[PDB]
């Protein structure tokens, strides 16, 4: 049975609204999350991090691209609900007063996509997993405890003898080693900035639904579905009622988090490709020559004799017009699956949308994405993460006492204390919170506050823009004043 | 584009193969046919000799490296029995 | 033995008074709070007469009236504390300082404890403290190769060579008065016994910590970042 | 300020005491009655046992440093004749 209402839960953590209410209380309420969500520094953020190029022009940051997946994502949601409208099956859903949250959700969902990701992107990512990969060594607990057990940390060893301490040690040295943008997104919602968002709207930012301490092979009915980390531990039990707040099973997944998907498939490739004439790299001549040795005729066709500025705003409308209206019969025909949450494919994964869509693709890595500049930027990118993570070692290095004596207040530290006190408010704060609900007496402790530890410098390292890290990484090494 | 966390646990299965006295070929392309992209493996020994050889296709490559390495962690627990 | 010469008890009386008074007065020069949270902070952290007086009578000109008040609290105490235990003092054996249980303790500490949460915590100066730190390190790292040298090969390049040229330039980056008096101390030494090794060894060091500690900060700093090809 | 030797040498004397199977705990505060500042060492082991306790007062921390790293030297030679 399909009942939208069942989905669309407009309940909160905290002081939730209780009773019932009509439709203008209900649409007061998501406006009032879309004011809180607007009105963010996150989103201030966004505004100077990189897409692809360089910040100097006029190229694109992450706010512009995110305003574009969030108009494709109200375009296909209004397209869904005017095709449900006109076969009658609009009131059969239980959607007849709940079209607004729909838009709604699904806009703010398009919005934050990006609100997680490190400083430079993929090569941020990269150098932090391989950091912590380094120091905690996670492929030597994967069976019985051996010998020549290559971590680092004396409380994080696999010291034969104990079996129910060691399953803890895997799952934490598993875990620190998969940091990913939309994990760090739920927690930066939740936790680090307490926005206290409703049910449907976080979990319309659940993208993927494995688990960051997994460790195997997934079911074959999920591969899709859990190809990429989706919360960590720490939020676990979070994610647990969320489950109960929406019906959801194990490994599952919230209906409209489907389309934005599609969303940020479409704009992901023309975008670049316009910057691309905009640096001065190639012209529109170059555009179609390589399109054509890569390869359609409707679009290209009319794009390229219809135009012998102007000629991208004429690309777009034939590419949406000829992407949307698929998007909505693949949302609209599969919509039981989709509804029960294990529908293990995409709207838009062998039509010729496909095909479109790699064309593009192929033509910005072979034209745009070698070019050295962005090259440069990476391994710069790569180094400067790096670099302040072995900055930043000393505080990993300390003692629970010495430590848990630091963050009360020290003498005996100065070096350590100089640099704890250079971390942000926010994330100290979460951390006390997260330590003060230990049971202090229990034997798993140390690793439990060793975890938070490593978060914490993890939160600092991920809060950061592209320009503050790379300033902070040349002041902290006496290179600039 | 490829996660870094399923790169890295392919190379901990390729080298955990290869420390095991064993050789991983690694090809790939594109086949346009079936519209998506191919891999195959092929192992060997010390001596060259060809011993498994599978290939896989997918359109999406996170799911296709996910099972390259389920692939290559089940021929190490077939063969790490002994030899 | 292990004595004391009695003026100097005196210039540390005054090492101590100033130590307070000034950084304060700075705080508020470099714009981080102003007079109102002085008188607030320092009412919180706490007497009647000089913070009274300072509060009231002034409702550039107000740190001229502080400090007068402090200093014709403090001076005759230190003079009196001077002359009541002036044989001790001029024996040398006397165990304690001047100003240190009287309400100039109290008036001291209330100054220093304000200072310490007020200015000493700001991000600045813990991040030059941070910086100053790791240039001092890299000097060192970078003059390392002058350490690991042997008697006969420092002894040579000391003379005049070819088979050290990176050793050669790092020595001749060195100071003419260091190398004199290195040359100088080591002269004196009798080159038959068996601590010669040592006593060399140790006046390479000292010939090291003198060139470090003869710099400025901002001449330490320029060559910091000279020599690690960082600027031209 | 606290002069660095005093602390390297107090910093010394805590791992020689730990090497040696022991733990040291630290606890400070300053008394405005005594107009000085306290510093209080409880000796442990590896069971959390406390074994002994001292608390020095000072106004001046150079000394008090001085006078811990002295207590916690003698206690090591105290107990350093065998276990």
């Amino acid at each position: 049975q399909i009942d939208f209402r069942k989905k669309i839960n407009w309940h909160r953590r905290y002081r939730s609204p209780q009773g019932v209410k009509t439709e203008h209380e209900i649409l007061r309420i998501f406006e009032s999350d879309r004011g809180r969500i607007i009105n963010s520094p996150a989103i201030r953020r966004l505004q100077q991090k990189t897409q692809v190029f360089p910040l100097e022009a006029a190229v694109r940051t992450r706010l512009t691209h995110s305003m574009e997946v969030q108009q494709v994502g109200r375009y296909i949601a209004k397209e869904i609900l005017s095709r449900l409208k006109e076969l009658k099956l609009l009131e059969a859903y239980g959607l007849d007063e709940l079209t607004g949250p729909f838009e709604s959700i699904v806009e703010m969902s398009c919005l934050m996509h990006d609100i997680g990701n490190p400083p430079f992107g993929h090569f941020g990512e990269a150098a932090i997993n391989d950091w912590f990969r380094q120091r905690l060594h996670p492929e030597d607990a994967e069976s019985q405890p051996l010998t020549d057990d290559r971590c680092s940390v004396a409380a994080l060893r696999l010291r034969d003898g104990e079996e129910p301490l060691n399953e803890l040690r895997r799952k934490i040295r598993q875990d620190l080693c998969h940091f990913e943008g939309n994990a760090q997104g739920i927690r930066l919602v939740h936790t680090l900035m307490r926005m206290n968002l409703t049910w449907a709207q976080v979990g319309g930012i659940l993208k993927y639904t494995r688990p960051a301490w997994w460790r195997g092979e997934t079911p074959e009915t999920h591969h899709y579905l859990m190809k990429k980390p989706g919360y960590y531990l720490s939020e676990e039990a979070y994610i647990a009622r969320l489950r109960k707040e929406l019906n959801l099973a194990l490994y599952s997944r919230f209906p409209l988090t489907w389309i934005m998907e599609a969303a940020d498939d479409i704009s992901y490739c023309v975008a670049d490709l316009e910057d691309a004439v905009e640096k001065r790299i190639f012209t529109v001549e170059q555009l179609y020559h390589h399109l054509h040795e890569a390869w359609f005729s409707l679009v290209v066709e009319n794009a390229w004799e219809k135009s012998r500025d102007q000629f991208f705003m004429y690309l777009r409308v034939n590419t949406l017009n000829k992407l949307v209206p698929y998007a909505a019969q693949r949302f609209i025909d599969n919509l039981p699956a989709i509804f029960a949450g294990t529908f293990n494919h995409a709207l838009l994964e062998a039509s010729e949308c496909s095909d479109l869509l790699k064309l593009y693709k192929n033509v910005a890595v072979k034209h745009v994405f070698s070019h050295p500049d962005v090259e440069r930027l990476e391994l710069q990118g790569y180094r400067v993460i790096s670099g302040l993570l072995e900055i930043y070692r000393p505080l990993l290095s300390l003692s629970l006492s010495d430590f848990t004596e630091l963050v009360e207040k020290v003498k005996r530290f100065p070096i350590e204390s100089r640099l704890f006190h250079k971390l942000s408010t926010r994330h100290r704060l979460a951390y006390v919170e997260a330590v003060s609900k230990l049971p202090s007496d229990s034997p798993e402790f140390p690793l439990w506050e060793y975890y938070y530890r490593c978060r914490l410098l993890q939160d600092y390292i991920s809060g950061m823009t592209d320009l503050y890290a790379w300033d902070e990484y040349r002041r902290l090494m006496a290179v600039e004043q | 584009r490829l996660y870094s966390g399923n790169l890295a646990a392919f190379k901990a299965a390729t080298n955990k193969l290869f420390q095991l006295d064993l050789a991983v070929i690694y090809d790939d392309w594109y086949d346009a046919y079936t519209r998506k992209d191919c891999i195959r493996l092929r192992i060997e020994d010390r001596s060259g000799n060809l011993i498994d050889t599978s290939t896989f296709y997918h359109h999406d490559e996170d799911v296709l490296f996910n099972m390259c390495t389920d692939w290559l962690n089940h021929m190490y627990d077939q063969l790490k029995d002994w030899k």
